């Protein structure tokens, strides 16, 4: 079958402006396998982004991590863009800091 | 602990992504990646910096690629295919129990018979694979000894020689903090971060009495670490009586997190 | 307005690679209203993995809402109910599909030759007999040396004396075919058959 | 509410025996409890005749009567595809309900019947199933029974006509016997009755060979 | 009409009602019956003026002997069928002929009022369309003779009776002209209904029409039936304006007249 | 299958009343031949009644006719009584002297 992906937007560490940092994007629940995810800061997309291995859970659903170096300011918005076969359009999920 | 290996196949795949891939885990720290474009299995985190180890996991996983790739032959349509395997292992008296159930398309479909020696389910392209790798030589004695002995022997090798990496402990950063929300309601949400053994309870309290534990998130960092967020819907004006507790093994004793 | 829930197809819900789905067609909808709402129920719990077709214009709205189901949750007689909603419908309806309950039963399968009466006509009938199954969800196809035989006409499941089902398949080969001692097989699917399948060979002897 | 009627045609076994009575059967279902009088016109191909019995409103469970209007109708004029309409008359009714009920047009065909033993692997089972093929008929109205040294059997099931790929129909009927009946040599034929064939009757005889 | 038939009407019954035979046969020359067979009496036997007719010696033994055999084919057809049920078998024998040597068989046969069965004589068998057919038509079958007997009875003996009885033709050519009464009654409000009847008149051949002014009128709904003595009985009736009957006349037709017929109304 | 009788009553001659005549009641075109009939005279059953043959016309119905020999006056009026398996009721037909 084919599963829609859950989205989780977060920091690694507590957020603190002009501090270096982490932010995750985790999406989860998906098949089949292919997926396009993009970090955006301020809508545009992220050139330095990293990922995960794709791997499943006991459900066989998978999983995958994305992941990039930031400082966040008071003005910055931050959100992640995914794309898969079950979307009948890009999902975008804003960073929420709490 | 488990020892437990996640293999994944499809028939077309992206451009520039491999056919076959796998990882391994110890518990919930990967320590393998597998893919068919480099075609070597790697250490991944700590295990990098952790003897002829490694060349011979890399042989057995080129074996799997094969019989994974044969599955698709066997089926034999235009469709795309995905096939997924968890080969593993975990005892009360020194013992092991295995693990070997595979899923097409995302769905559970055959599972390796130990009582038999034999694949089986009961879908038929479970006995159209089944079939196929019967007939591959030493296929099913090789699973055999893979899953009741090779399994618990690396399972107890990596237990001996990479304790320390098992027993990392590091407690979650915490913060408690409240929105809007609902004309009369607010959310208050209490988030747990990079902490290392993935337990964790987080519980609120009203005026220290137990008041649940609310919807929820969890997820990993980079570095193999976790992340987790509980939310509780509040009477609006009412957030400040409202605490949090944090149990986590990284914690002595358990953490209550104000509001602001 | 009215409502016709479906079941999925019987060969889908035997592979995995098919996929089973549950169609909600809803027809009767006024024109003085077509937003036609849809909510898919499976044990209670709803679920948002529905596809909904467009509008398709009769005065009737041919509104058809589909969902695709694992083979494991209707193969254990799960309840999938779908709610539709309309301003034209003072209540919203409700229908209810599910597998029909009863142990399953492992239907045997038997080939039949042609009668020696027939072998007088230029064109044999190859039976075949499929007893004692449950439930009546079955699919019957016949092939040939690989190649498939597309002259066969398959009667529907008949209620048995023992509360069980029976079921016939008719496969019109040509007499010179027969005679030349060419191997027809009839492969039958079901939910209780080792491996949802069995195929039974039929040749001269 | 509104009042329903249904015209049923008569039984296959009934048209085909001149000493069987074959029937017209009218049903008027949903009848108001406000008129209980139901007025019945029978026409065949536009003549309307009067040898029709009206059996009584009878009162169901439902706030509504089950009236019910049956015409004996000639074995030969049935055959030749005759047309009876039957016109329902009630002040219920704002028009008089009219329904129509004729035999399936289209030329006959002479049902081939061939009567086929137990398949060797059956034979292991302590039941064993005889079955009979009527292809190529039509109309699809078919009488098909099941007998043993004049004794009539019961454990038949008989499957209903099925469309064929030339547009005729085919059929089936698999009767139960025990095996150690089968193995004794008992001859047991199938007896079938359909317009096309001679006589209107034909029974293949099957035993072991 | 230069075509006389010899027929015969036999029906049996597998339940007569009490003191009521079981089997029996009108025989008919034309439109007069002649013969009377039923197996309580057992004996065929002159009808009417076929009664005082002398015949060749031994005429109606022979009647009786062939109709006795026919008797028994009957309620044998009953035990073919086998039902507990209660059977009406009818049987229509007999040959017309024409106005050359060309003899016409009949040969009918019907089961609880519907024709079923017929005897072909191509292949001299009975044969039909029906399951009480085969089942009759085997038991006849296998009767000494009787599919014999059947076919020379009808080929042979009836053109040779039908030919005798022509020729030895003074009962056949009876011409007896119908009495005649044309009356009104009164009918709806603004109509009235003309009837014209004809009373005892042979043979049965007779045409009735209605003139207005001497025009043609047409010919009303009619009925038609028999005397006690072999005569018959017709009568026609037609709707008119009320006041208009004066203008209306009858005219018959029939073989005992030399003219048609004029009968006027005479109400007087 | 089964069919209802069709009855005429009618004299043998044109009926005149003191003079002797016959009044018939010819039954046709039933089934079965089962079938009861009987003659009256201002209502009263004629006890000295014959009847014909029961023949059958080309349609296979059965055909009778019953007899009595009578002497028609002005105020005596005749009828004829009718039952059969088709009949709820016994039919009674009047004579018609016209017809
Ligand atoms: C209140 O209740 C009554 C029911 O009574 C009781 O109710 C409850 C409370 C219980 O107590 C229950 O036990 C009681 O019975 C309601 O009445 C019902 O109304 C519905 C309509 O809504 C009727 O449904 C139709 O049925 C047809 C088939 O009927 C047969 O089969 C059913 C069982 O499956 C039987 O119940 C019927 O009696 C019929 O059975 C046949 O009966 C014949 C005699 O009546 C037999 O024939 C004769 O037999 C004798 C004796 O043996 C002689 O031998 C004669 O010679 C012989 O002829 C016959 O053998 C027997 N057969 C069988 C197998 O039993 C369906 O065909 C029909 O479908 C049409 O309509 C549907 C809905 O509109 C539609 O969707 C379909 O597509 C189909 O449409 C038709 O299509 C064709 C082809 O295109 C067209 O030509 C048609 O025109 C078209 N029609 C229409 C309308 O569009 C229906 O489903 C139901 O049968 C009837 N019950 C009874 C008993 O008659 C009543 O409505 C309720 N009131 C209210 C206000 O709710
Ligand atoms: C405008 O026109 C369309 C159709 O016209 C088409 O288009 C035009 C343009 C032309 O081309 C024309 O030629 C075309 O036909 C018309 O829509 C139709 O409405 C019909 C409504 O009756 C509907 O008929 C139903 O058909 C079912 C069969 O489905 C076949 O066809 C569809 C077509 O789309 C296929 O997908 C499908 O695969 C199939 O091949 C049939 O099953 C339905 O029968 C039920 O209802 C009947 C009453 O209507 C009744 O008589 C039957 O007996 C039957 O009743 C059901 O019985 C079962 C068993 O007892 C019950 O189920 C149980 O329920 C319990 C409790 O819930 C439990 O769940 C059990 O498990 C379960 O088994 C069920 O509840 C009973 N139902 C009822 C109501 O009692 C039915 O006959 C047509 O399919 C529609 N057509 C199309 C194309 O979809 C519009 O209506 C027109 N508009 C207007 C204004 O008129």
């Amino acid at each position: 079958i084919q599963r829609t992906p859950k989205i989780q937007v977060y920091s690694r560490h507590p957020a603190e402006n002009g501090k270096s940092n982490f932010l995750n994007c985790y999406v989860s629940g998906f098949h089949p396998s292919d997926i396009e995810v993009d970090l955006l800061k301020n809508g545009e997309r992220i050139e330095k982004v990293e990922h995960s291995d794709l791997s499943f859970s006991k459900d066989w659903s998978f999983y995958l991590l994305y992941y990039t170096e930031f400082t966040p300011t008071e003005k910055d918005e931050y959100a992640c863009r995914v794309n898969h076969v079950t979307l009948s359009q890009p999902k975008i999920v804003k960073w929420d800091r709490d | 602990l488990s020892l437990l290996y996640h293999l994944t196949a499809v028939s077309s795949p992206a451009p520039g992504t491999p056919a076959f891939w796998v990882s391994g885990w110890l518990g919930p720290q990967q320590y393998l990646s597998y893919n068919s474009l480099r075609g070597e299995a790697e250490p991944c985190g700590a295990w990098v910096w952790e003897s002829w180890y490694w060349e011979k996991e890399t042989t057995d996983l080129r074996i799997k690629e094969k019989l994974f790739l044969e599955a698709f032959k066997a089926l034999g349509g235009k469709g795309p295919y995905t096939l997924q395997g968890l080969l593993g292992c975990e005892g009360p008296d020194n013992t092991s129990v295995p693990t070997a159930k595979f899923a097409l398309n995302g769905e559970e479909f055959m599972n390796f018979d130990l009582k038999q020696g034999t694949w089986g389910g009961d879908w038929p392209e479970a006995l159209a694979i089944s079939q196929r790798w019967q007939q591959q030589d030493k296929a099913a004695n090789k699973e055999l000894t893979f899953l009741l002995f090779s399994c618990p022997h690396r399972l107890r090798e990596h237990l001996e020689r990479g304790r320390g990496n098992l027993e990392w402990k590091e407690p979650p950063s915490m913060r408690l903090k409240a929105r809007p929300s609902s004309p009369g309601f607010s959310v208050l949400t209490c988030s747990a971060f990079s902490f290392y053994p993935p337990e964790l309870q987080l519980r609120f309290l009203r005026n220290g009495l137990a008041a649940g534990t609310g919807q929820g998130d969890f997820g990993p960092n980079s570095d193999g670490s976790f992340h987790a967020s509980s939310s509780l819907t509040v009477k609006s004006g009412d957030e400040h009586h409202y605490c949090c507790i944090v149990q986590h093994a990284g914690l002595a004793q358990p953490l209550r997190v104000e509001l602001e | 307005p009215s409502v016709f829930l479906f079941p999925p197809k019987p060969k889908d819900t035997l592979y995995i690679t098919r996929e089973p789905e549950v169609t909600c067609v809803v027809v009767d909808v006024s024109h003085e209203d077509p937003e036609v709402k849809f909510n898919w129920y499976v044990d209670g719990v709803e679920v948002h993995n529905a596809k909904t077709k467009p509008r398709e214009e009769n005065s009737t709205y041919r509104v058809v809402s589909v969902l695709t189901v694992l083979h494991q949750d209707w193969l254990n007689g799960k309840e999938y109910k779908c709610k539709v909603s309309n301003k034209a419908l003072p209540a919203p309806i409700e229908k209810t599909i599910s597998k029909a309950k009863g142990q399953p039963r492992e239907p045997q399968v038997y080939t039949l030759p042609p009668s020696r009466d027939e072998l007088t006509k230029n064109q044999v009938s190859l039976t075949c007999l499929v007893k004692g199954f449950y439930p009546s969800d079955i699919a019957v196809e016949w092939e040939s040396n690989g190649q498939p035989e597309n002259n066969y006409k398959t009667t529907p499941p008949v209620l048995d004396s023992d509360g069980s089902f029976f079921l016939y398949s008719k496969l019109t080969v040509d007499k010179s075919r027969w005679q030349q001692g060419n191997v027809f097989s009839c492969s039958v699917m079901h939910e209780a058959l080792k491996f949802h399948y069995t195929q039974k060979s039929l040749s001269l002897s």
